[PDB]
RNA sequence: GAGCUGUAAGCAAGCUUUGAUCCGGAGAUUUCCGAAUGGGGAAACCCACCACUCGUAAUGGAGUGGUAUCCAUAUCUGAAUUCAUAGGAUAUGAGAAGGCAGACCCGGGGAACUGAAACAUCUAAGUACCCGGAGGAAGAGAAAGCAAAUGCGAUUCCCUGAGUAGCGGCGAGCGAAACGGGAUUAGCCCAAACCAAGAGGCUUGCCUCUUGGGGUUGUAGGACACUCUGUACGGAGUUACAAAGGAACGAGGUAGAUGAAGAGGUCUGGAAAGGCCCGCCAUAGGAGGUAACAGCCCUGUAGUCAAAACUUCGUUCUCUCCUGAGUGGAUCCUGAGUACGGCGGAACACGUGAAAUUCCGUCGGAAUCCGGGAGGACCAUCUCCCAAGGCUAAAUACUCCCUAGUGACCGAUAGUGAACCAGUACCGUGAGGGAAAGGUGAAAAGCACCCCGGAAGGGGAGUGAAAGAGAUCCUGAAACCGUGUGCC
RNA sequence: AAGCAGAAGAUGCGGAGCCGCAGCGAAAGCGAGUCUGAAUAGGGCGCAUGAGUACGUGGUCGUAGACCCGAAACCAGGUGA
RNA sequence: GUGGGUAGGGGUGAAAUGCCAAUCGAACCUGGAGAUAGCUGGUUCUCUCCGAAAUAGCUUUAGGGCUAGCCUCAAGGUAAG
RNA sequence: AACAGUGGUAGGAGAGCGUUCUAAGGGCUGUGAAGCCAGACCGGAAGGACUGGUGGAGCGCUUAGAAGUGAGAAUGCCGGUAUGAGUAGCGAAAGAGGGGUGAGAAUCCCCUCCACCGAAUGCCUAAGGUUUCCUGAGGAAGGCUCGUCCGCUCAGGGUUAGU
RNA sequence: UAGGCCCAGGCGACUGUUUAGCAAAAACACAGGUCUCUGCGAAGCCGUAAGGCGAAGUAUAGGGGCUGACGCCUGCCCGGUG
RNA sequence: CCUAAGGUAGCGAAAUUCCUUGUCGGGUAAGUUCCGACCCGCACGAAAGGCGCAACGAUCUGGGCACUGUCUCAACGAGAGACUCGGUGAAAUUAUAGUACCUGUGAAGAUGCAGGUUACCCGCGACAGGACGGAAAGACCCCGUGGAGCUUUACUGCAGCC
RNA sequence: GGGAUACUACCCUGGCUGUAUUGACCUUCUAACCCGCCGCCCUUAUCGGGCGGGGAGACAGUGUCAGGUGGGCAGUUUGAC
RNA sequence: GGCACAAGGGAGCUUGACUGCGAGACCUACAAGUCGAGCAGGGACGAAAGUCGGGCUUAGUGAUCCGGUGGUUCCGCAUGGA
């Protein structure tokens, strides 16, 4: 049978020109007040996935352009 | 699986929607037009046969 | 057995339903009712549903 | 077309060219049990009744046929009760019953282990299993469809869409469809309006029921009016579109027939099919067997033929059946406890969610052509269809069995559990579990006779190529058990 | 690819579909840029600094019993007084 | 003694969780089924090149797992050690 | 050629040996194939030859291909055979002698005496077994020894109802 | 072939029953006591239902809980739970 | 002061008493047991009955008498095994074994290693010190995000009932 | 006096009656449903069915929906160092 | 650990306890955490230079999923809305 995508993770990163994968942050759902605005700021942006994380999942997401 | 450690994917909020009504278009830069001939009605049908 | 001589209407199983949504099945009863009624123009008495004796065209003897 | 009376030796008695044994088609007979069905019963046993027949003085006895239940048809009777009805009796029925092919198909019921690294939602899975219905296929099917184009045009199955859209303690996981490319193609019939006939309720000029005609659809069709047209000239058909029947012919199936070419010479050898030297046939150099490896030895093969009888398909003929066009928009018809809705569940990839669509139980409950449904809550506009009736072949699924074949499948601890008298022996009260076990030789030519012995078993002698091939009989490894002794 | 021809073959036909040449963005969308942002600013991801695809072998992984043997148990249908 | 009846989410019990075919805190047989087993055991020819770890973090985690560290192969940079 | 290096578990990488099958070439074999049994041969290893004996009809070699491809361990499965070992045991009990039979006698037959049971170890008859019953023959196996004997083997025969 | 006996205490009144195959007992049962349910299609129990046991019985009967011959007795608490 | 109310009768070192062999009396030369009392009842008590109780018991407990190989303390005899001969002939176990002792060493307890000591070869009848002997993948303990049976005002459910 | 009285037109507060609806409740009734009551027939029949009395009766029973109770039963949970 | 050109005390005015960011570093398995010149917008204080993206520094916190709220040149299953 056909591999199936890991339906969470394909909602969760996006692939990059170079076959990187884009994700958000984590800590951006709520208890804002305890972050300060440097932190919130850094945050809202996308990051990358690291590679020790990239070779441990990049099967899950093979069928993903 | 990560022996129990939340997994990255959970770790990190979904993003974003899907837009049923996305259009993707064939594209063709300038560069593929010059393998042309000159006055020639580069159409759709043309670049697709 | 307990089935509509008219209409068929029968036992039929399914899914009773807690709140936390644990499944167990169960059956849903046809309203079976001892009525006078013809069977071969020959009035017997018969459990119909009164879903059948509602419209009226099944006439009780 | 010359032997035959099975394995299976043996003795015996016989049969066969006046055509046996053997092979194929069609018949006859077919004990008893078994759905088992005359009744009963611990399956393969017992006991009856009714006709007819054998036998007895008669009883006792025997043979043949009938005698289950349910359902259908016809007839006769008809309770409480008056008519009736229930019920009962008789006759008539190639009506049903049970089995299986451990498969495939459609349904009724429906798990748990397991995964989620625990576990309850979820998964496993509508799986296993039980049950019902069946058919050679089943289911689906001729748009209240898909879509959003200068659109498509029943259903089913394959490729693809795509592990996408989505669903999801958004966890584990689950997971489409339409478009597009293909296989296969095929469409039809009713209900209602209306007409005619007939009948019973007279409900009393109305209505219901029953026959035939009529009619079948959506920017509407039909009835009803108008014309035109056929009434078989011509069309179809037993696979839907109505339903059976009969011929002639063709090609097959179920036995068979014919079928080319070397004992070539010579060399070993027990025995040539092998070696060496020469030929020949081939629409035949597939295969098996034959004393070692055969195109030319046998059965065969290629090729060409063959059927009294039964059976399958096909094509014609017979036979059977059959009108379909245009214009009207007065009126009428176009599937009701239905569609749909609430509540409770289920199926849809879709877990109630924003939940369209489909199904079930319960309750409520439309419009009906100025009408109705859908396009994923819902409304409006637009687009596409016309539900609540039915039928419909092909492409698809599966193989217990039959025929012909194939294998970089097994070769006796393998391959079926079973190469062999295997679902046996044995084990179990029972359901059930379940083995081990192949090889003489080319040919029995299966060791006459002699010696030791009660016999077994040997030693000679014979057969054979070989008996160190003598019946657990090709080969005969290791463990293991011995005998003799070169060194210690 | 299915499928149609063909020795259960090779092959021929079959271009639907699939991957790549363009990326950025949640998306509308824009495009060698694009997103963020008031911004010709900075920065992210890309481009300039380019090779993919079909098939075969090998390594590993996913789904299947998934390297082999082994529970106590659970569930379903039956067999036994 | 004979003939019978009660059957496993059950029966029977002057009650011991006793007995229900040498089996009973849930009989036996077959099937789901090759259940599952982060656990134990086993995993078959040879030579050569290189050669660990028994640590950190996190873990309903502690004899399991995942990432890093440490090994190996290949390709680049190269001379940066 | 020079220089340097060449312990190794988990593990990574490379190069090979061997087994079964297929294709294509080229061979061997009744003047003896495979297998088996020896040997003091060959290669760095897995391994490969040569000779002789047995065997009596199939089998190598080269290149490539495909795998049910390599066993010493799983209280592994099956078969065979050991060790314990001439050891434990030979399953309640009174036998002795004289004849007979016989290839063979503690064990079978007959005789005599003795001994045991005798509310049974007697007589009958169930359930159950299903020919074990009687006669003749036999001594492979079974019988915890023996065997001329047997409930065993082989041949026959045997079960009679109106009560 | 055919009882050893006596004295005293604990437990169970007694005969009886029980872990087939390590427990025979003080454990179970028991007659007796009490509480409670049950007006008969009884309650209770088996079964989805039909059909049954109860019972061909009828409150002096039937089911359930506890106690356990017999003698003398069985006190206080209804706040909590039923 | 608190509670709903604070244990009465009877019994009591008990099938109940930890301290405990309680203290006192009896029984013995000597009595952690026994019997009779006492009552500071760890932690009796009135139908999960309290206290008595004739008869009963393969019940538990203590003491006497009879009686004896139970014992002081063993002896003899009988039969069946053992033992020898003739016949027949297993089993568990087993890595291969030409299988000594002492001290030491070692995964810390050695027939097998080290240093010494001792020992001619092969059996038979006997005994069990060792081979951490054989048997049974420890039942104790701990562990496994194993199982099953049972309980409840654990969680979530279902039948039944209202 | 805040407001003027007669009478008439249109209205409100409160109460009452009637008409028509709307439930809720009360009794009573009989034909649904029920009878493990009697008599007769099918019919040699303690089943079943039909007929006729009697009792009960819109309740009960049953179906759908809902709440409460519910270790009677079931699936599970009940930490690491 | 720093601090007396104060980071300790007092006074005037103010809200930088700012918006978009961010070269480059520290720490680090990951997820996170930390520092940051400088640029732009618009401001506070100051004559100006200039300082100000909280506090002398280092604790005062919790992923995802799922819900609530506000904003929005985003999407809206034929089309316009929803
Ligand atoms: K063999
Ligand atoms: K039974
Ligand atoms: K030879
Ligand atoms: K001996
Ligand atoms: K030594
Ligand atoms: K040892
Ligand atoms: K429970
Ligand atoms: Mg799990
Ligand atoms: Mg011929
Ligand atoms: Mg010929
Ligand atoms: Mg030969
Ligand atoms: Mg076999
Ligand atoms: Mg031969
Ligand atoms: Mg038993
Ligand atoms: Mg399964
Ligand atoms: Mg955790
Ligand atoms: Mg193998
Ligand atoms: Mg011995
Ligand atoms: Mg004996
Ligand atoms: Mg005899
Ligand atoms: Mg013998
Ligand atoms: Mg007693
Ligand atoms: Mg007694
Ligand atoms: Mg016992
Ligand atoms: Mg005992
Ligand atoms: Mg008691
Ligand atoms: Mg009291
Ligand atoms: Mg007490
Ligand atoms: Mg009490
Ligand atoms: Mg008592
Ligand atoms: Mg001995
Ligand atoms: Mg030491
Ligand atoms: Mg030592
Ligand atoms: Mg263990
Ligand atoms: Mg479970
Ligand atoms: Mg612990």
């Amino acid at each position: 049978p056909k591999m199936k995508t890991h339906r969470g993770s394909a909602k969760r990163f996006k692939k990059t020109g170079s076959g990187k994968l884009k994700r958000s942050h984590a800590y951006t759902s709520h208890l804002f007040a305890n972050k300060s605005q440097k932190q919130k700021r850094k945050l809202r942006k996308s990051a990358v996935v690291s590679a020790g994380d990239f070779k441990r999942i990049k099967q899950m997401l093979a069928n993903i352009k | 699986f990560e022996g129990g450690q939340m997994p990255l994917f959970q770790r990190l909020p979904k993003r974003g929607f899907t837009n049923i009504n996305r259009k993707e278009y064939a594209v063709v830069n300038l560069d593929k037009l010059n393998g042309f001939a000159e006055g020639t009605e580069v159409t759709p049908e043309l670049l697709l046969e | 057995a307990r089935k509509c001589v008219i209409t068929g209407k029968k036992t039929t199983a399914g899914n009773n339903r807690s709140h936390a949504m644990n499944a167990s099945k169960r059956t849903w009863g046809a309203n079976l009712q001892k009525v006078r009624i013809l069977v071969n123009g020959k009035p017997k008495k018969v459990y119909v549903s009164a879903r059948a004796l509602k419209s009226g065209k099944v006439e009780r003897v």
